[PDB]
């Protein structure tokens, strides 16, 4: 059973412009842990593979979370830290592509559908029950898990939005635009800490560094 | 390393 | 109208390891132009709307293609050229990681389900029908033809195969894998032309070179 | 340019 209303507590539970975003990033890479653990049997998986899920989609996890946040924000993103990032500020950064890239193609998405809490949740647990991961001891169980998390999604859907058939759907074709923004921002990532310019703090530094 | 420690508890 | 009995039409119409997985994509550039032509409603869209698209997911639309194509295949590719290159060959090249990619993440996901060649071509046609693609000068009607193409792919799937509910998820959820395969293997076609080791032809160039 | 080409006819 992977009921939606538990992967809505654990969303409810855990509720230089470069600079600002590496220390929120840092700062919610903690409390990824703690939303993890609240997924359902998450916890009863092998620890070595609780560990490969979420060095592989805590990039796409954060990056869900903020956008989802930012759906009231008018041409910005609203940080796990309290500030409000501008596109303007941005682009004054240098980062402004990819930051344009998040408006256009996740909050502005997100905002237009008015996507709930419950199907973030959904998502981000989708995200997160990655089979492709690499060095799964056991990727069918994780399969049979993001199965169960898109099945109570789709009925969750037709449920609470019957009038919008195509919303299931909708939503799973979000995932494409955040994998490629996922990979994007990692790059900027590594660019960041090669120039040893930005200050990268333990967690998020831990996440750069290789298997 | 971090993550370990906070997978634990 | 978005019949599947048309998109299938277009799929049957179209019917050193580096340098040869060149050559096959190069002459599939050819053939891809004229697969989108096939695809309902492709046509009718501004040219420059049409160039946009084909640029944006030609390679992801080439990967799906010699994937599908290799399912009968054991570990390896099958390439429009008519060449079997096996993941040794791939591994001796360079390549073997983003190969074994397509292998795990791709090929043999097709082959475990029996992905037909209806579905295959919806899952083209979605990716063709990209509405985060940039300078499009009407995306909304581009998300009207992708809506139009998963919604007739679901009816499709619950009625091919109405003992997988399922079956729909999970083919969209294979895109993902998809787009950031295809972002890998662009930036291998990087390095060849930055190398300048490898022979690359001119269509595959064009697609190389900025807008 | 080559697209152009071969997307007219
Ligand atoms: C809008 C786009 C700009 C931008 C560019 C680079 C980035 O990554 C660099 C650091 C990982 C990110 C980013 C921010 C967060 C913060 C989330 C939060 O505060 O809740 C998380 C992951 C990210 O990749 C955002
Ligand atoms: C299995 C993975 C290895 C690999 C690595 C690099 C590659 O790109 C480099 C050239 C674009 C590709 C590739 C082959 C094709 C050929 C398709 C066909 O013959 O139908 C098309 C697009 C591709 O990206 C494959």
């Amino acid at each position: 059973d992977m009921p939606v209303e538990r992967i809505l507590e654990a969303e409810l539970a855990v509720e230089d412009p470069v600079t600002n975003i590496c220390q929120a990033a840092d700062k919610q890479l903690f409390t990824l842990v703690e939303w993890a653990k609240r997924i359902p049997h998450f916890s009863e998986l092998p620890l070595d593979d609780q560990v490969i899920l979420l060095r592989a989609g805590w990039n796409e996890l954060l990056i869900a979370s903020f956008s989802h946040r930012s759906i009231a924000v008018k041409d910005g993103i609203l940080l796990a830290t309290g500030l409000h990032v501008h596109r303007n500020s941005a682009h004054s950064a240098g980062v402004g592509a990819i930051f344009d890239r998040v408006l256009t193609e996740l909050v502005s998405k997100m905002r237009d559908m008015q996507m709930d809490k419950t199907e973030l949740g959904c998502l981000r647990a989708i995200v997160l029950f990655n089979p492709d991961s690499k060095g799964l001891s056991n990727p069918a169980e994780v399969e049979a898990l993001r199965e169960k998390v898109y099945a109570s999604l789709e009925a969750y859907c037709k449920h609470k939005y019957p009038e919008q058939p195509g919303r299931f759907a909708k939503l799973l074709l979000r995932l494409p635009a955040l994998r490629s923004i996922g990979l994007k921002c990692l790059e900027h990532l590594f660019f960041f800490k090669l120039i040893g310019d930005t200050p990268i703090d333990t967690f998020l530094m831990e996440m750069l560094e290789a298997p | 390393k971090i993550l370990h420690r906070l997978l634990q508890d």
